[PDB]
């Protein structure tokens, strides 16, 4: 169940 | 939320073509001279028989990690993209997710030459015969037949920022819940990528562009080759492939 997109989405 | 989500004049069009270029040129992964540049480092026979001798497993982990690479240059390329982060998280996600690895197979064409019909893979350049025990050599000799057909366009990289951009921001993919919005930001990247081409009396490519199915297949064959491979070597998928990877072929 990986879920890294919305991590990379929200890393600024 | 974003001036791309409505209608563009002329001077806001011209500068979505420098904004468009300048997120590509940021996040392009590997420079296009050092692709060029790599061009007469070729693998050897026995360099392509070690390769083929690697165990399917092992072959398949290692490409597995180069796309994982590639497609998180995409994400950085997507989140740069005017109006892309101005979309709610859900339609960004339907859109990475179905568009990520389209990018990939289009920014792929760069590193392939159309001389020796050879890819840059870790380090130098080989055939498709490098890939062998993937067992996929249909999905492999598809990837390379669609490089070669990109390569004889002479893409240059500020075509390739504007059309890969055309191929993220897909108003198409099922799953978008503000549409409308991604219609609009859709049709100014279509004027930006068409007017460049104007510019340049580049118009003459139009007619020469893969069609959308022809990607889509691609993705398509890949997603049912992981498959099959993930039937074989399950706790491989599961212990050892990327979950960037997994969250967008195998659905985590
Ligand atoms: C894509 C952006 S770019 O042009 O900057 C750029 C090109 C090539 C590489 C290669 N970097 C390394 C270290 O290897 C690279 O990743 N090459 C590769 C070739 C084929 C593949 C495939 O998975 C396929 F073709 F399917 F995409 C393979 F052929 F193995 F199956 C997977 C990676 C990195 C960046
Ligand atoms: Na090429």
């Amino acid at each position: 169940k990986h879920k890294i997109l919305h991590r990379l989405l929200q890393d600024s | 939320e974003n001036l791309y989500f409505q209608g563009a004049s002329l001077t806001e069009i011209e500068h979505l073509v420098q904004s468009v270029c300048k997120s590509y040129r940021e996040t392009c992964q590997l420079r296009l001279e050092d692709l060029l540049r790599q061009r007469s480092n070729i693998f050897s026979r026995e360099e392509v028989t070690g390769y083929q001798r690697k165990s399917m497993w092992e072959m398949w982990e290692r490409c597995a990690h180069h796309l994982t690479e590639a497609i998180q240059y995409v994400v950085e390329f997507a989140k740069r993209l005017s109006g892309f982060m101005e979309l709610c998280q859900n339609d960004q996600i339907v859109l990475l997710k179905a568009g990520a690895m389209e990018v990939v197979l289009v920014r792929m064409c760069r590193a392939y030459n159309a001389d020796n019909r050879t890819v840059f893979f870790e380090g130098k350049y080989g055939g498709m015969e490098l890939f062998r025990a993937l067992g996929c050599s249909e999905l492999i000799s598809s990837i390379f037949d669609f490089s070669h057909s990109l390569s004889a366009l002479h893409f240059s990289e500020d075509e390739i920022a504007l059309y890969t951009a055309l191929v993220l921001i897909n108003a198409h993919r099922p799953g978008l819940q503000e549409k409308r919005k991604v219609e609009q930001l859709q049709y100014n990247l279509e004027l930006a990528f068409h007017h460049h081409l104007c510019k340049t009396h580049r118009q003459s490519i139009l007619a020469k562009l893969p069609p959308k199915g022809k990607l889509r297949s691609l993705c398509s064959q890949h997603v049912e080759r992981l498959q099959i491979f993930q039937h074989l070597h399950p706790i491989v998928v599961q212990a050892a492939f990327p979950p960037l990877y997994k969250e967008l072929f195998s659905g985590g």
